RNA sequence: GGCGCCUAGCAGCCGACUUAGAACUGGUGCGGACCAGGGGAAUCCGACUGUUUAAUUAAAACAAAGCAUCGCGAAGGCCCG
RNA sequence: GCGGGAGUAACUAUGACUCUCUUAAGGUAGCCAAAUGCCUCGUCAUCUAAUUAGUGACGCGCAUGAAGGAUGAACGAGAUU
RNA sequence: GGUGACCACGGGUGACGGGGAAUCAGGGUUCGAUUCCGGAGAGGGAGCCUGAGAAACGGCUACCACAUCCAAGGAAGGCAGCAGGCGCGCAAAUUACCCACUCCCGACCCGGGGAGGUAGUGACGAAAAAUAACAAUACAGGACUCUUUCGAGGCCCUGUAAUUGGAAUGAGUCCACUUUAAAUCCUUUAACGAGGAUCCAUUGGAGGGCAAGUCUGGUGCCAGCAGCCGCGGUAAUUCCAGCUCCAAUAGCGUAUAUUAAAGUUGCUGCAGUUAAAAAGCUCGUAGUUGGAUCUUGGGAGCGGGCGUCCCCGCCCUCUCGGCGGGGCCCGAAGCGUUUACUUUGAAAAAAUUAGAGUGUUCAAAGCAGGCCCGAGCCGCCUGGAUACCGCAGCUAGGAAUAAUGGAAUAGGACCGCGGUUCUAUUUUGUUGGUUUUCGGAACUGAGGCCAUGAUUAAGAGGGACGGCCGGGGGCAUUCGUAUUGCGCCGCUAGAGGUGAAAUUCUUGGACCGGCGCAAGACGGACCAGAGCGAAAGCAUUUGCCAAGAAUGUUUUCAUUAAUCAAGAACGAAAGUCGGAGGUUCGAAGACGAUCAGAUACCGUCGUAGUUCCGACCAUAAACGAUGCCGACCGGCGAUGCGGCGGCGUUAUUCCCAUGACCCGCCGGGCAGCUUCCGGGAAACCAAAGUCUUUGGGUUCCGGGGGGAGUAUGGUUGCAAAGCUGAAACUUAAAGGAAUUGACGG
RNA sequence: AGAAGACGGUCGAACUUGACUAUCUAGAGGAAGUAAAAGUCGUAACAAGGUUUCCGUAGGUGAACCUGCGGAAGGAUCAUUA
């Protein structure tokens, strides 16, 4: 079931058996991998960057064409986000909430899922100063947020 | 959240074998649970079964061949010495003439006649009969 | 469910030690305000002076005087009412006498038809009242 | 300028008051004069601060913030003339 | 501004209750021998050796009572034990 | 600084701790003042001398409390040692004898020991075990037999009562021996010692539970019995008695503590819809619990018989192998993690527990004892085992299960090669000059090689993305009639309201009709066993703002998770505070009716409130009277959303898309019908199932009914009140589900 | 070699005083809970209990209770038609 939310859906994607590269895929690895770099560079994180591979390139997996994740490969080259990609997007939602909240003092449903919004960032931040990821004195400041997003 | 794994085979396994199936799948797969159907297959309280591999964890169709009461599990894993054994044994069997105790000892995952002729003790898994 | 976790003692036995309390006679007997109480203090007999005798209406169904005596005890001065228990046996009970009271048979609690009496005579004067009461021996003249 | 490592900071000089501690000591006397709250438990009234019968009443009286009511949209309400 | 008279409970005593007469409405919540109670130095308890004093309690209260009633810290050259 | 929700600190203990005791399926629950070990104290404290050892008390000093003598000037005290008194009590023994045994002390074979031994009291408790046995007659009974009931004796077993009727013994009197320090007791042994063998068995019962009388006489809801149901009000199976029976038996009853019964404390192993019970809802820290994945199979003769069983052999490295230079062998160093776990070994006082041996006359006991002795045995054979002893600590095998780590900015492993600073010994033996790269350690630069090094991507989770979806939320805005009030116009005498009336409004034009105006509420019908939201809750239009489930995904991260004391957010209505507004309805209040009364139900009016903004409160039958997460276990037809696939109809258009229908599939929801899945006391429930065939993880919470959600304390609040929360006492039922009947304005 | 005695220090009993904390306990008056009397008044609940019952909250009344607002069915409706 859902973390803070009473759903118990099951939408995913089912990875395919065949771990092996389609034969009709012409990009090598480096080919890839130079597009990874260039869509980085252009800002998009490694979510969207696997989307737009997917979608357009033909390309299944950057795992299994290149053997590496696409963190790895842009760690690797020394442009990953200083934030994790989810972090920074909970951070995200969470500036907004607050700045819709400063203006609408009655959205008490707002301010709920913002309480539930700031236990995910806080569980998230936990998890990622646990594996050092994430300084081990980082704290998340709902005063000093707003300029880290966005 | 799914805890046990080997719990959740085995009253899968259990509720097909009251139910009157003649396949049970049991979908997430370990080890411990091809062990224990080893255990059971060898004692004969169930048919061969087979293993589907995907590159997850596997799943296992087992073919029940009707002569099994009761594959339960005991979840904490509570440490058994060969003193206990035995009140272990006759608080969970039936009787004395058949009914086995599988538990996991140094030497492997095995029944408590085994585990009593080669004196071992170990951890509780589960039992049948 | 109950937890069952291989590192769950310490939780099994202070939820064990807490519903303890929820049952009268764990309650009565590790409270200690029970046995302030008891005008027995925790003593099986108990010698006692007699204040008076009194007679006890029985209860609805029932319709019997029941012959009772106010004592006060030696120890502690508490008055209570102990129910004779025979025929004629009052007739051996007279002011002043130093009579031994027992329970009266189920722990503090009230038998019979005998309405709030919890203790009954068993000797006077030193002398049993099963042994007046069968004429096996005399009042002390 | 080739020319060296105070970098755990040193050297010299100068300077107010204040606090804390210790020893000794006097016939237990020492905030030695001066300066300088007796205290507690309650009852009544007034909330408090304020004011008052100069020349017998300083109060519980008056005032007060707070509360409530009333009139009046200017050719008006209230008041002087 | 905010009432009377009668009867009434298995000991007595009270009167929950019931009758009537009457009012514009019959004094409600509270509070009391109070700075407000004649009788009165009321009755009971406490304080004392002894208390017309004080406090606490009671209430058919001559004649308590709601923009004033009842409380409640702080304060007072206020009254009292 | 140190210690604390892994419970510090404080309080209580009717707490000396342990070995152990009671109970006894297993697990446990209670008790250990008490003879063994350890500690503490000597009326309460305190301070000391001596001595190796004392903060000693049958040593001292002082104070306090008691208390002895006194010639009143002083002096002397410490039985929680042995006895023995008083007091306290429900509650516990003789002011006895002896150092004879076991040991202790001393200068010591010799003395002393209220240690200790012996005896006395002793129904604390435990073991054994009398109160009778036999025979012969009558009267019965037997599968009895002899002729087929008839009658008897070639048999057996009871009971009734007798001049039976003579045999055996003790309990007692009591000589001696024995025992013993001396006695006592036991065991021996003379002599007396039994026929109501009067040498006398009792304690509780006879309605049920629970074995035993529907006997008789008294009493008459009295006396009394009765643990509980109950008996007794004049024919008592229950009281008081007689008789007869029942149970245990030298013991039995009663009271109280405690154990089992109690699966009514539930770890094993209880429950929580309706019986008592799941928090209003969500988040959430401690706590507890956490997915899959890393060595498997192949070998040889011993081999649970390659006897294709398999005792089983397994087909770590480097250092002098102790039998500076042998293969004739096994020792010095380390573990390519650290643990939990399991097995073994050690060390674990005795007594007690279990248990081996042993005829104590048997047994409880005890640790003894047994073999021959032809009399010379100028003495032989033994035993005084063993097991268990939790947890913690130590050691050695195993490596399944579980935790934990190694190489990711390589600051990685391994083979070497540069360039660095010191030094135990060198011996380039006369000392001194010493060269010592000598040997290893000191840091440091460039290489080779490692298959160089990242398990997978959970029908776990988070996040991104796409099209939607929705009375989800907030802000603004728009509209609708209705109600009430008001202003004009018309005509009229009633209108309203009710069961009936009446209060009330009305020739002043009430009601009614028409046209307008104003205000504040409220969003009908559409509206559903439909949707959304964590719940509370959410329904006129349009716009804005953030949010969200489900779906689709060959996207990304890679265990980030589930439940959660403490803490936090929200939380209907009512209620409170401040400001606006106040149409309707309407607590309080007033009146009219009804009634025996009517502080009500009905009617008229009407304050607070109901509305909005801001701040409190934190409660509801806040309900599904039903925790959350996860898995499994029937069928069917629908419905909502999303997606996928299909004959066709329809919308425009020229065709496909895209909408509206039709037929299906998938996933997540609200539910429904049906079923001998199964459960349950049943009602009923596809969950309230997968539960004696009892264990997926985890939170809260109940323990007969009342007293009582009360008192008190604490805490929160402006208040109302909220949270936490007893006890005394009382009671034998209170309750749940179903059945039959009776009753129903 | 040395006794009495004295200054000081240190352990420090004990007495007085005050504070805190435990139990036990008196108390005018007040306000409850249990039990028994066919005591008085009414008849709120069980049937549609004669105003369906009940929950939360607020006000009021001799008393049970009544009334307003929101909720529940444990209801007296599992259902009401295009
Ligand atoms: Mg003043
Ligand atoms: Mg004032
Ligand atoms: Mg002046
Ligand atoms: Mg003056
Ligand atoms: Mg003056
Ligand atoms: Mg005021
Ligand atoms: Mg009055
Ligand atoms: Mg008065
Ligand atoms: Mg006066
Ligand atoms: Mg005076
Ligand atoms: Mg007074
Ligand atoms: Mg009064
Ligand atoms: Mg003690
Ligand atoms: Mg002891
Ligand atoms: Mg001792
Ligand atoms: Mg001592
Ligand atoms: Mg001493
Ligand atoms: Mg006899
Ligand atoms: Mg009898
Ligand atoms: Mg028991
Ligand atoms: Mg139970
Ligand atoms: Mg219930
Ligand atoms: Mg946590
Ligand atoms: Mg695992
Ligand atoms: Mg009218
Ligand atoms: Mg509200
Ligand atoms: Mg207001
Ligand atoms: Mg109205
Ligand atoms: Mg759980
Ligand atoms: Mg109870
Ligand atoms: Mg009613
Ligand atoms: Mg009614």
């Amino acid at each position: 079931g859902r973390m803070h939310a009473p759903g118990k859906g099951l939408s995913q994607s089912a990875l395919p058996y065949r771990r092996s590269v389609p034969t009709w895929l012409k990009l090598t690895s480096d080919d890839v991998k130079e597009q990874i770099y260039k869509l980085a560079k252009k800002g998009l994180t490694p979510s969207q960057i696997g989307v737009i591979l997917r979608d357009s390139h033909g390309v299944a997996q950057v795992r299994f064409v290149t053997g590496n994740k696409i963190l790895r490969i842009l760690k690797s080259k020394g442009l990953a986000p200083d934030l994790p990609e989810d972090l920074y997007h909970l951070i995200k939602k969470a500036v907004a909430v607050r700045k819709h909240l400063e203006r609408n003092r009655k959205d008490k449903d707002a301010k709920f899922r913002l309480i539930l919004i700031e236990s995910r960032i806080h569980r998230l931040a936990r998890y990622y100063k646990t594996k050092r990821v994430l300084p081990p004195n980082w704290k998340y400041e709902s005063s000093t947020a707003s300029a880290l997003v966005a | 959240v799914r805890m046990n794994v080997l719990a959740d085979a085995l009253k899968s396994i259990n509720n097909a074998e009251k139910r009157g199936k003649r396949q049970v799948l049991i979908r997430p797969c370990s080890k411990v649970i091809v062990r224990f159907l080893t255990v059971m297959m060898k004692h004969g309280y169930i048919g061969e079964f087979e293993i589907i591999d995907d590159h997850r964890a596997g799943k296992i169709v087992v073919n029940l061949t009707g002569r099994l009461n009761k594959c339960g599990v005991i979840s904490p894993r509570f440490d058994v010495q060969l003193k206990d054994l035995e009140k272990w044994q006759n608080n969970l069997l039936p009787s004395r003439q058949f009914g086995f105790i599988v538990l996991t000892t140094s030497a492997g995952i095995m029944d408590h006649e085994e585990a009593r002729r080669k004196h071992t003790g170990g951890k509780i898994l589960g039992f049948f009969f | 469910g109950k937890c069952r976790g291989l590192r769950t003692a310490r939780k099994l036995r202070s939820h064990r030690r807490d519903q303890k309390w929820h049952d009268k006679q764990y309650k009565k007997a590790h409270l200690g305000t029970a046995l302030k109480a008891n005008p027995f203090g925790g003593a099986s007999h108990a010698k006692g002076i007699v204040l008076e005798k009194v007679g006890v209406e029985a209860k609805q169904p029932n319709s019997a005087i029941r012959k009772c005596v106010r004592v006060q005890l030696i120890k502690n001065g508490k008055k209570i009412t102990a129910f004779v228990p025979n025929d004629g046996c009052l007739n051996f009970i007279e002011e002043n006498d130093e009579v031994l009271v027992a329970g009266f048979g189920r722990k503090g609690h009230a038998v019979g038809d005998i309405p709030g009496v919890r203790f009954k005579v068993v000797k006077v004067a030193n002398v049993s009242l099963l042994a007046l009461y069968k004429g096996k021996k005399e009042r002390p003249r």
